[PDB]
């Protein structure tokens, strides 16, 4: 259990006004190779997570050049320069030093002026409903399918990841028994069956493709709405 | 402008019977796409000029065994196109074959004329840059695996080490991604030698091959390099070697 926390944006950010979101771990995110493992996402108000900055400063492809990744390895900061009305939303960090993968509470933002996920599911308490993630790319056998639990009005909970090639599984200790992670190879479809449902389980779930070569979560789904 | 090697691997998808090195993909024939025999030696001398010149710059202007290897494999690749024995022909390398046809004739004997012309010319063409085609590609693939092995193992040693009484390959996220990244390499290298070694046997057996110093796909690397071991090569490519067990096996 590694602690992650982010600050809050106190005033509504004027457009073009710069800004920096700060992230703080409880442990050195550096590794034996001398690399700081970390990520910076942005969820559009209505969209899925999208990677911005990975491995501290290194920028993600497709992301604007004006997002900075600086950090000292327990202390990191993003930077939004000449902020755009498209960037308004919530930003998260990720730390890889050890399982479980922990996404911070998140930081808000104000405006001052692919993967095929299964559809919605509504079932009684104590049920189990498998939900899919279909990745058209042939990297599905070579990639890491990660699963993410978005509670309403909450941060991200990493359930686990499964590698369809050798069938490996990493399970978040919290979800150790509540998750069933399978993967279909022939149709390149990932599956997650939650165990006997509790009212707490009602939430949206996301799958994130992780390249085995980079290792960022670029590809996310439309989401799966689960209801008790 | 030859892209730095090991930026593109041998592609077995285009022709699934044999894997094609990226060096052969970038072979500069551009003038060969534009008596005639002496006219053909000139167009081929330009392509033999640019090619041998760019490979040296690709080599960082250094004179070393790596450079003489790049000239050698590139030299023989020309002969296979000029003799009609080239197995790479795709895109515009098919066009060179068709160009030389009307130049050398399509007749049953004309296949014999191509060899004779390349028999005399080769001593010249070689200087303008400064054995069956599959036999050469086993020499090139062998030099690939020996210089690509210490890098992959090195990149793995950084991310997976130490008892942190069990290995980092379990419970450490960065190392478990590094181990799969090794799997991709040793998988492609295994699936490659699979395709390429069969092309050695489907040639040596189906065509009369008078070189008995190599009866097996292993014998090429045995005569190309020194510290090569037949046994160890089998374990490494099968991921059972005394390295990939000590790294990437949690049990």
């Amino acid at each position: 259990d590694i602690v992650i926390t982010q600050d809050e944006l106190s005033n509504p950010v004027t457009s073009g006004e710069s800004v920096s979101i700060s992230c703080r771990s409880s442990k050195s995110l550096l590794y034996q190779d001398g690399k700081t493992y970390l990520n910076w996402f942005l969820q559009r108000p209505g969209q899925s997570p999208q990677l911005l900055i990975y491995l501290m400063s290194t920028r993600a492809s497709g992301v604007s050049d004006r997002f900075s990744g600086s950090g000292s390895g327990t202390d990191f900061t993003l930077e939004i320069s000449r902020v755009e009305a498209e960037d308004v939303g919530v930003y998260y960090c990720q730390q890889l030093v050890e399982y479980p993968l922990t996404f911070g509470a998140g930081t808000k933002l104000e405006l001052k002026r692919q993967l095929q996920q299964s559809g919605p599911e509504l079932v009684k308490p104590g049920a189990s409903v498998k939900i899919s993630c279909k990745a058209s790319g042939y990297a599905f056998i070579s990639s890491w399918m990660n699963w993410v639990k978005q509670r309403p009005g909450k941060g991200l909970e990493w359930i686990g990841r499964i590698y369809p090639g050798d069938g490996d599984t990493h399970y978040n200790g919290k979800f150790k028994g509540k998750a069933t992670l399978t993967a279909d190879k022939s149709s390149s479809t990932a599956y997650m069956q939650l165990s006997s449902l509790t009212s707490e389980d009602s939430a949206v779930y996301f799958c994130a493709r992780e390249e085995t070569a980079t290792g960022g979560f670029d590809y996310w789904g439309q989401g799966t709405t689960l209801t008790v | 402008y030859k892209r730095k090697r090991r930026e593109r691997d041998w592609d077995c998808n285009t022709k699934k019977d044999v894997c094609i090195p990226d060096r052969r993909y970038q072979l500069c024939m551009k003038e060969l796409t534009n008596f005639r025999k002496l006219y053909l030696k000139r167009k081929l001398i330009y392509d033999a000029a640019v090619e041998g010149d760019l490979l040296l710059k690709l080599n960082n202007y250094r004179y070393n065994k790596d450079f003489c290897k790049d000239i050698r494999w590139s030299l023989g690749d020309f002969g296979d196109i000029i003799m009609g024995t080239d197995m790479e022909g795709i895109g515009y390398s098919k066009v060179v074959e068709n160009n030389l046809r009307s130049i050398f004739g399509t007749d049953e004997k004309a296949q014999q004329r191509r060899k004779q012309w390349w028999n005399e010319s080769k001593a010249q063409i070689w200087t303008a840059m400064m054995e069956p085609q599959i036999y050469r590609w086993i020499r090139e693939w062998g030099r690939d695996y020996v210089s690509e092995l210490p890098t992959e193992v090195q990149k793995l040693k950084e991310k997976c080490d130490g008892k942190i009484t069990d290995k980092k390959v379990c419970k450490v996220p960065p190392c478990q991604n590094a181990c799969k990244s090794y799997d991709q390499w040793i998988t492609r290298k295994k699936n490659q030698w699979d395709v390429l070694s069969n092309k050695f046997i489907s040639v040596k057996n189906a065509e009369k091959v008078q070189t008995a110093g190599i009866v097996t796909p292993y014998d090429i690397l045995k005569q190309e390099l020194d510290e090569f071991n037949e046994v160890a090569f089998e374990n490494e490519i099968n991921k059972r070697d005394g390295a990939y067990i000590e790294l990437c096996v949690c049990s």
